[PDB]
């Protein structure tokens, strides 16, 4: 129960169906662990962030932080996401049953563009993901 | 000045901390820093409720060969009746000496350091203001004998959050 299968963050994940990234429908009280692997010893540079629909089509980035900085190629990066409403820490993130939330990267998965605020993997590997938190799938 | 033993927010990697009952009850969920850094948090909410028991504890901690040491934690607690009266706004903090770091169970077996309080809690997200209601309580231990030590957090019914968890010991 709860804990929801880890998701890596890296193009070879064939869950990100290309050009409709993974679509995800997590209810409250679910746990999800987004991950960014090590290396084996070519890793994947992203910088990943929630976004409202807006930004999440038409990838583009702005104040706009990442949940994974994954830039550290000799560990795992990770954010454990908790599906709750009304959350017992300040800092943490909250959701509503019956909304949608969306996290992409618009990096170019490459060191070079880590910081590139308008498309990249996104646009392309479409590593995106949809969470329709709350309902089925149609 | 301080000898850290530990820091929830700089052992990196997972934290997971053996818990009882492994979910339902405090949870490890990560949070973007006031100052944005990623951490890695504990937590329980279940104040609607009856019957709360939920433990939390650590991993084990060298004394590495001191006496007195110190505990730094970092909570948070979100105001009860904020959500769909008596409110418990506390819980409590134990610990237990051991020369074998590899425990794996482990409650009449751990020693109670004290009941902790919030000075304050929130009702809103983060939107109130910007923050810093993060309450941070010190706590001693008494004298100490053996190699390290496990840290026990006990829920009761409280909407709670760890922030952080430091140890040290003042040379």
């Amino acid at each position: 129960s709860i804990v929801l299968e880890p998701i890596y963050w890296n193009s070879s994940n064939s869950k990100f169906l290309p050009g409709q990234g993974l679509v995800l429908y997590p209810q409250i009280g679910d746990k999800l662990d987004i991950i960014c692997p090590k290396v084996t010893v070519q890793y994947e540079y992203y910088k990943v962030y929630m976004v409202d629909k807006d930004q999440a089509d038409r990838c583009t980035i702005k104040e706009n932080t990442p949940l994974l900085n994954c830039a550290k190629p000799d560990q795992d990066i990770k954010f454990t996401i908790k599906f709750q409403e009304f959350s017992p820490n300040l800092w943490g993130l909250e959701f509503q049953k019956n909304k949608d939330y969306y996290i992409i990267s618009t990096s170019n998965g490459s060191l070079e563009g880590l910081d590139n605020q308008e498309g990249g993997v996104c646009q392309t590997r479409a590593m995106k993901i949809l969470m329709k938190v709350g309902q089925d799938a149609s | 000045n301080e000898v850290t033993l530990l820091d929830s927010r700089s052992v990196q990697g997972e934290l997971g901390w053996i818990a009882s009952p492994l979910e339902g009850g405090w949870e490890e969920v990560s949070i973007m820093d006031e100052k944005n850094t990623p951490i890695r948090t504990y937590q329980v909410c279940n104040v609607m409720e009856p019957s709360q028991n939920n433990w939390l504890r650590t991993d084990w901690i060298t004394r590495e060969g001191a006496q007195r040491v110190y505990i730094e934690i970092k909570f948070t607690l979100r105001d009860c009746n904020s959500l769909p009266g008596t409110c418990k706004e506390t819980f409590n903090l134990y610990y237990y000496e051991s020369d074998n770091d590899k425990e794996r169970f482990i409650e009449n077996q751990f020693v109670k350091i004290d009941t902790i309080a919030a000075d304050e809690s929130f009702t809103q997200v983060d939107i109130g203001d910007r923050i810093m209601k993060l309450n941070t309580e010190i706590r001693d231990v008494g004298p100490l004998s053996k190699k390290g030590f496990y840290l026990a957090f006990q829920d009761v019914g409280a909407c709670i959050a760890l922030v952080s968890v430091r140890v040290f010991y003042k040379k």
